[PDB]
């Protein structure tokens, strides 16, 4: 029917996709490589079958020339799945 | 049935019925660290009191936006070389050195506009921060033209980091840094959208 | 015995695999999980580039583009 | 059609080649045992082959995605 | 599904990182089903480059690394 | 006005209170 659409959401309860669904359903950070070679570390707030992502808080960060840490912030963010590489679960972040 | 397949369509078909009996999701119980990713610090809060108000915050950000405007009526009417770190510091602090006038900054294209950010803030790190060199990095962001590029924001990140950090040796409201302090932090953490650098008070 | 994709897939879970990477990077992992679009769990993640070990990564999730072959290990 | 011709490959279960999409410095080898419509591979005794280092790394029993096929030939 | 959300964003205003790093900051006029943007009132801020104004511009689904969205944007709302 | 900068920096500054 339509209602053979809640197997998709037993799927992403339990499929690989669970990784995004404990970022919204629990309100947790997640660690998204990039392929514009950067990391995003951000909460999940929507996500579909592709790793279309609706993120907030998330921070940009990267390297470049020894190598400075740099970054940026984003109060909200539209993120495609194809540009999307591995997704951490509970990352570990430090100053 | 219990033949083979002789056309690839035929083996294709086959395969497909096959994948139909597997089951499409499948999950594995394992039974029973982990590398760290070094993310640069925030802003340093104020010191009490010290917090600026949200009235006055959204008060410059409004009067930064106009301030901008004019910047564009001088910019269509049109110095060191851009690489050179050295006269750059020189010819805006001097020992003195020019002001920005916008005689002299709408002649700077964005590239510089940026470079010039970086030369200042690598003074600023190394000196201390003097109302010359809060005029020049008004005025450079005030002459930085959006959508930033990442690289731009991560400077002005940096920037506004550098003046949290000062701000915390400053002994009484006083002091004619904090601010020319609060402000630009202020500016980069809500004009340029950076606002988990933000004074929330 | 013809082995298919996908049943040959389904066949790792469980099991230490490494994925290779369409960009050269590879991540050596024991296969939590799949779905049908063929991304992919792992556990105990480790990530090798140039074939360094890079990190150690923990829970990861894979999405099924990047991946350029996928196998089992010892 | 590319299918045809690995669909072939699969009744001789031939050793073959493939050139990659992404990647230039290398070629990856192997028997093959099964496949699907989108071209993914189940491919067996399996090899990198980097060029200039004429060098080949075991991978074993792999399967092959089948976005990332340039080209197909048999050794 | 995540587009029907997209589509939900005419009259916004955002940046868009593409995926060769350019930013794009423009207002949407239309968001398509595969993710093909067209905008106006737009902004190219390039590497190595002065930017660029233009009235319009319309960009491919698959051209884009991600949008950025307006602050004051709500989400919750949106998403139904 | 040339040093409409400059000004409109310490009219900012200035304006703490």
């Amino acid at each position: 029917p339509e209602e053979l659409q809640k197997r998709e959401e037993e799927e992403f309860n339990t499929g690989p996709l669970s990784v995004l669904t404990q970022s919204v359903k629990n309100n947790t950070q997640v660690l998204i490589n990039c392929r514009n070679n950067k990391k995003l570390l951000g909460r999940v707030k929507a996500f579909d079958r592709h790793c279309n992502m609706v993120l907030e808080n998330v921070k940009e960060m990267w390297t470049e020339v020894k190598p400075v840490n740099k970054d940026r912030y984003i109060s909200k963010m539209f993120l495609r799945g194809d540009s999307v590489i591995v997704v951490l679960r509970n990352p570990l972040i430090a100053g | 049935p219990s033949v083979p397949p002789r056309t690839p369509q035929e083996y294709l078909r086959r395969v497909q019925i096959e994948a139909a009996q597997c089951p499409d999701v499948v999950v594995a119980q394992i039974d029973p660290k982990q590398s760290v990713n070094i993310s640069l610090s925030g802003c340093q809060p104020a010191p009490e009191g010290y917090s600026p108000t949200l009235q006055w915050q959204q008060q410059q950000v409004a009067q930064f936006s106009t301030v901008r405007q004019n910047v564009n009526k001088h910019r269509s009417h049109w110095m060191p070389k851009s690489e050179d770190e050295e006269g750059w510091k020189k010819f805006c602090l001097g020992e003195i050195g020019f002001p920005p006038l916008l005689s002299i900054v709408s002649r700077m294209n964005q590239a510089t506009v940026t470079s010039v950010l970086e030369y200042l803030s690598n003074w600023f790190g190394e000196r201390d921060f003097t109302p010359e060199l809060g005029r020049w990095l008004y005025a450079l962001l005030a002459c930085l033209e959006k959508p930033l590029l990442p690289e731009a924001h991560s400077l002005i990140r940096q920037l506004a980091r550098r003046c949290s950090e000062v701000r915390l040796l400053v002994d009484s409201k006083d002091d004619e840094r904090v601010p020319a302090l609060n402000l630009l932090i202020c500016l980069v953490s809500r004009y340029f959208d950076q606002r988990d650098l933000a004074d929330e008070p | 015995l013809p082995l298919n994709p996908k049943p040959f897939l389904n066949g790792l879970t469980g099991k230490p695999v490494m994925v290779k990477l369409k960009w050269g990077m590879e991540y050596k992992g024991y296969l939590v999980s799949v779905d049908g679009y063929m991304n992919m769990q792992l556990a105990n993640t480790e990530e090798y580039i140039d074939g360094a070990l890079s990190g150690h990564l923990g829970e990861v999730l894979i999405r099924c583009n990047n991946v350029l072959y996928i196998r089992g290990v010892e | 059609q590319p299918i045809n011709l690995i669909f072939r490959y699969l009744q001789n279960r031939s050793r073959i080649q493939v050139w990659l999409y992404e990647q230039v410095n290398m070629r990856i080898e192997g028997c093959i045992i099964g496949f699907d419509e989108y071209m993914n591979l189940v491919l067996d005794d399996a090899e990198e082959i980097h060029s200039k280092t004429k060098s080949r790394k075991q991978l074993g029993r792999i399967m092959l995605k089948g976005d990332n096929i340039t080209l197909l030939q048999s050794v | 599904k995540l587009v029907r959300f997209l589509m939900k964003l005419s009259h916004e205003t955002v940046t868009i990182e593409l995926k060769n790093g350019t930013q794009v900051h423009g207002t949407i006029t239309g968001v398509d089903v595969s993710m093909n943007t067209h905008l106006k009132a737009v902004k190219m801020t390039l590497k190595n480059r002065e930017p660029v104004q233009l009235e319009t511009l319309s960009i491919r689904g698959n051209n884009i690394r991600y949008f950025i969205l307006p602050d004051s944007l709500p989400l919750d709302t949106l998403l139904v | 006005d040339d040093t409409a900068l400059i000004k409109a920096y310490d009219k900012a500054v200035a304006s703490f209170k």
